[PDB]
């Protein structure tokens, strides 16, 4: 997934754009992706319940 | 000469107070038990910091020089105490060859039987001074531990690259390690943990405790680096013209734009971005400094003069005579539109006309532009070069001024296909590629096998093997040995055991069974 | 960047001529070559161009049907073969790096023949 | 029929079912038959 | 197209050379070389007035007539100076010696 | 092609079938 | 060279808005029983607070 | 609930703006209204255990 962001792949956002916006890019893909985690931890949690 | 550092090398990091609390910190510390090398005025590097210590029998040790090139061409910071005085300086000091002492300024301050550490520093041109005075009955530095405490702070703005001693003493170099410090009731710190010395040390870190109890913990995970670097691009020998682009001696109209096709050459992007002669290069989906590294499947280039005050029309997302009408770009547009006056070039000259993305309509309604050499800038010609870039999903042809190496099979590399890079190991794969297909995916959309660019063999791609490291301690009450469980990996990647949990380090296999303590997993403990 | 030519050479009427010129310091592709003539006492003269990357070449009118020019990126060399040669000829035939016309598109740039050889004297 | 499918991209996939979209044509469709006689 | 060209100065002193062409130029398209005696030409100006690489040598002009000056001249600068036209086909002026 | 033209109707020239494309989901 | 940041009185046992050099916030300064080291400006709780 | 958007209402936004301007409003509205159906499931999950 995108995020919002330009690519879903990590190194092609680093391979493409300088930190400046590069670290936009990634961070768009980090809230989406920790949030996918935060969600998979509380169904493996309900579910282990 | 070199000696052991054992514990000392702590400071305390800051001017806060804290009391019977384990505090966790990251700063520059001399390692734990780090290399130390022992002296008895040689230039040494300062690198990002200095942990420096002196023994004393009679004052041998008067001070320090700090700066780069020490020879009166820049600013550099004495600090000496001559016999009562400790004077510090960071004017352009002229110093001797060999400095010793007998029996433009910008900064002024004037004020083995013993031990004198120190720990010098210099942050945001902050030179921080530590130190701490115990005396000793000692050939090398006492083992022992105490925290240093900071006493100067000079705001000098000044590079330190090397340093000189002036007259034993040892100097060892800060590394931004964590430790765990432990704070008294008073607010000194009495002990401490390196957290990068050793398993034992990892497992009190991460349970921030200096004891720890019996059992099996995770402290961190385990991952094979790669050794080489591989650059892998077509080895195209046809240099690419963008002269033949932006040189030309005739441009086309914006309603009439001329589209050039780029391929089959090796992309100099260097030239065009460091040139002055542009009035903009600006970029949309890439950095025009990553050109170089990058390799597209096509690059077309929309060459056409238009008026000044429509040059900011070349964009995404605009609206205008030109945007609407004449040449009009995508909203998810690719690429580097690049453009200078030519003022001196094309204006007389009405030969100029103008009224979905890429569309030329030149059906024929049609208006010129009065470009003359006396007009403001707003109403001067501009040339503008539109650098459509076509993003690898397929083989890439037009690729930036690389240097290409040779391919190295089942080990860890960097890897670079034609712009596709990672870390992994490559070997050879059963699969079936397309004319048309560079590379595949995975269902995590990551690369699964890639194409050479040279050679027509498709590589797979293994992710350097990894896992959690556990720690499996007896607890520190009874002992300080500890056997290291590296999980999911095999011992040939990492009194060493096999098994299906990982590769378990330092633990001796016994054959009888017996009722489990510590478990590791998959019936052993 | 260096361009080198052969040594002079003397020929009867009806003959011809191969004059060879090897470069250097430079990508082939990207830079197409020019011939020039200079006859002694005259000025210089446009013979033709030809594109080192796809063969295309232009002639000036005064020898077309008489010169024939080829390229060998393998050497980095090109060539220029003059057919039924005439007293008329006797010159200083110029190999030039021509910037002055896209070695790739053929179209017409702002530049000039930068770096010359030393000129083959035809008799 | 069940014709009107081609490589939504030039990407190798393999062993998986992926969900694209884009022009094609679709399936059981009405296509008119010119015949050349 | 046909080119016209049209030097007896010290060392020291101002050069002015010229060419007139029997047609319009785009301009960009013109170029001057400087030709020592016993060597072959090399490029001085292109686009009407850009110096090349390596090159007191200034070029300008518009429509049918061009300059080339030297700001001083120089005893290296006693050379056959040529007019070149190159935006339709290629031609070039006779020369203009410098002594 | 890297065409930049505008196509609204074609021609076929000489038995063949013609049908419509349409922006819809399939999986594959 | 920096300028001469005004000072103003210490009031203790009252709830005050106070800034000792580049530290503020909300509280009651009271007397405490923590022997500061000599150059220890601030203090902190377990949780990294004031 | 606006969630730093314009307007709590889709139509409001797309009545006003262009899509290179609606489309940053409309992720505020879209993480602020996934983010309150995530919450609702979690909810709705614990309650149901
Ligand atoms: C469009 O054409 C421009 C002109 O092209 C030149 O003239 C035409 C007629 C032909 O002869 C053609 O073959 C010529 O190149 C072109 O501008 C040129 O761009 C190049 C870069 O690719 C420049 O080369 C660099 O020059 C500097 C020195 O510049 C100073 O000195 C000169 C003296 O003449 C002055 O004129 C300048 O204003 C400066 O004061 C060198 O230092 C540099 O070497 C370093 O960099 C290279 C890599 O580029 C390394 O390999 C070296 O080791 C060094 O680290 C280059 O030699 C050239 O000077 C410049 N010429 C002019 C007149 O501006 C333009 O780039 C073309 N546009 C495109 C898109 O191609
Ligand atoms: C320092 O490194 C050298 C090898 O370069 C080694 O011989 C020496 O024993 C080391 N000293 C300490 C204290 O680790
Ligand atoms: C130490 O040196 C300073 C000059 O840097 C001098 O002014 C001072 O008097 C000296 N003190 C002693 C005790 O020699
Ligand atoms: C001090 O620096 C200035 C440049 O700002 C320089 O001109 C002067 O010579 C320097 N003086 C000495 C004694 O080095
Ligand atoms: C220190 O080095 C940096 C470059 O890394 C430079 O920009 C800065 O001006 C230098 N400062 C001094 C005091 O020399
Ligand atoms: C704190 O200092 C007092 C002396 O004022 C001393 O008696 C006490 O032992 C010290 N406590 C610690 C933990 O160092
Ligand atoms: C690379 O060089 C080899 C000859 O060594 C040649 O056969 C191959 O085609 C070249 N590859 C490319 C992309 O030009
Ligand atoms: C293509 O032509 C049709 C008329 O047949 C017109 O309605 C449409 O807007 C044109 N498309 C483009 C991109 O110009
Ligand atoms: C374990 O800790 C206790 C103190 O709680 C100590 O008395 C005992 O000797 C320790 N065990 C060993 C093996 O030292
Ligand atoms: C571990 O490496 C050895 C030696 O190559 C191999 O025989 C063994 O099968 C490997 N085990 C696993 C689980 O990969
Ligand atoms: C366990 O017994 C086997 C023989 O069955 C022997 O080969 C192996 O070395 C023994 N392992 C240990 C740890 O004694």
């Amino acid at each position: 997934s995108n995020f919002g962001a330009i690519s879903s792949v990590l190194n092609d956002i680093l391979s493409r754009l300088d930190p400046p916006e590069a670290e936009v890019q990634i961070d768009r893909l980090i809230t989406g992706r920790l949030q996918s985690l935060q969600t998979y931890v509380t169904q493996q949690l309900i579910r282990a319940a | 000469a070199y000696t052991n550092s054992f514990t000392r090398g702590v400071y305390y990091p800051d001017k806060v107070f804290r009391s019977s609390v384990l505090h966790s910190t990251q700063d520059l510390f001399l390692p734990f038990f780090s290399n130390v090398t022992w002296f008895h005025n040689p230039v040494l590097p300062f690198n990002d910091g200095v942990y420096f210590a002196s023994t004393e029998k009679s004052n041998i040790i008067r001070g320090w020089i700090f700066g780069t090139t020490l020879d009166s061409k820049t600013q550099s910071l004495l600090i000496v105490n001559n016999a009562t005085n400790v004077v510090i300086k960071v004017c352009e000091f002229q110093f001797c060859n060999d400095p010793f002492l007998g029996v433009n300024c910008t900064f002024e301050y004037v004020s083995f039987k013993n031990l004198r550490e120190f720990v010098f520093k210099n942050i945001d041109g902050y030179f921080k001074i530590y130190s701490k005075h115990t005396p000793i009955n000692l050939r090398d530095l006492p083992q022992g531990f105490s925290a240093l405490e900071p006493l100067v702070d000079l705001p000098i703005g000044i590079n330190i690259t090397r340093f000189q001693t002036l007259l034993a003493y040892y100097v060892g170099y800060l590394q931004p390690r964590t430790f765990l410090l432990k704070y008294n009731e008073n607010g000194t710190i009495t002990d401490a943990v390196d957290c990068a010395l050793d398993p034992l040390s990892e497992t009190k870190c991460t349970l921030k405790s200096f004891t720890v109890e019996k059992g099996i913990y995770q402290t961190s995970n385990f991952r094979v680096q790669p050794t080489e670097s591989i650059v892998r691009f077509p080895n195209i020998t046809n240099l690419c013209p963008f002269g033949e682009v932006f040189n030309a001696t005739r441009f086309a109209s914006v309603y009439a734009w001329n589209r050039k096709r780029i391929s089959n050459c090796v992309a100099d992007y260097s030239v065009l971005y460091n040139s002055a002669s542009f009035s903009t290069f600006k970029c949309y989906g890439v950095s025009p400094t990553k050109l170089n590294d990058l390799c597209f499947t096509n690059v077309y280039a929309d060459s056409f003069v238009i008026r000044g005050d429509e040059v900011r029309q070349i964009a995404p997302g605009q609206t205008g005579k030109i945007a609407d009408y004449n040449y009009k770009l995508p909203d998810d547009f690719t690429g580097c539109v690049i453009a200078w006056n030519s003022n001196n070039l094309d204006s007389k000259n009405y030969n100029y006309l103008y009224r979905k993305p890429f569309e030329r309509d030149i059906s024929t309604p049609l208006q010129s532009y009065g470009f003359q050499p006396t007009n403001g800038v707003g109403y001067q010609p501009y040339r503008v070069v539109v650098l459509s870039f076509e993003l690898l999903h397929a083989p890439a042809t037009v690729c930036g001024p690389k240097k290409s190496t040779n391919l190295v099979k089942n080990k860890c590399v960097n890897f670079n296909f034609n712009g596709l890079t990672g870390t992994g190991v490559l070997t050879e794969s059963n699969k079936k590629f397309l004319p048309f297909q560079q590379f595949g995916r995975d269902i995590a959309d990551t690369t699964d096998a890639v194409r050479d660019p040279q050679t027509l063999e498709i590589l797979d791609i293994t992710p350097c093997s990894f896992g959690g490291v556990s720690v499996i301690t007896p607890g520190t009450n009874t002992s300080n040995q500890v056997a290291v469980l590296y999980q999911d990996v095999n011992c040939t990647e990492v009194n060493v055991f096999q098994t299906r949990a990982g590769c378990l380090i330092g633990a001796e296999h016994v054959n009888n069974s017996y009722e489990c303590d510590i478990p590791i997993g998959a019936g052993i403990c | 960047v260096q361009l080198v030519q052969s040594g002079a050479e003397v020929k009867k009427p009806g003959a011809s001529v191969k004059v060879s010129c090897k470069a250097s310091g430079y990508p082939f592709t990207s830079y197409g070559i020019s011939w020039v003539r200079q006859a002694p006492g005259q000025g210089l003269e446009w013979m033709g161009w030809i594109s080192t990357y796809n063969g295309n070449t232009n002639y000036a009118q005064k020898f077309q049907g008489r010169v024939t020019m080829t390229t060998d990126t393998s050497t980095t060399t090109g060539y220029m073969e003059l057919r039924r040669l005439r007293s008329d000829d006797t010159a200083v035939y110029y190999c030039a790096r021509d910037y002055t016309r896209g070695a790739w598109f053929g179209e017409s740039l702002i530049g000039g023949f930068d770096n010359w050889g030393q000129g083959t004297l035809v008799t | 029929f069940t014709r009107g499918v081609y490589y939504p991209d030039k990407v190798f996939r393999s062993s998986v079912l992926h969900s694209t979209q884009d022009l094609f044509l679709p399936f059981f469709s009405n296509v008119t038959w010119f015949h050349a006689i | 197209i046909v080119l016209t060209q049209s030097l007896s100065l010290s060392p020291g002193e101002r050069a002015t050379l010229s060419c007139r062409a029997s047609q319009t130029v785009s301009s960009t398209s013109l170029a001057w070389y400087q030709q020592k005696p016993g060597q072959a030409p090399r490029l001085l100006i292109y686009g009407a007035s850009s110096r090349a690489t390596g090159i007191r040598f200034s070029g300008s002009g518009s429509g049918t007539d061009f300059t080339l000056t030297i700001s001083r001249l120089e005893p290296e600068d006693f050379a056959v100076y040529y007019c070149q036209q190159h935006d339709t086909s290629l031609t070039f002026g006779g020369g203009t010696k410098v002594e």
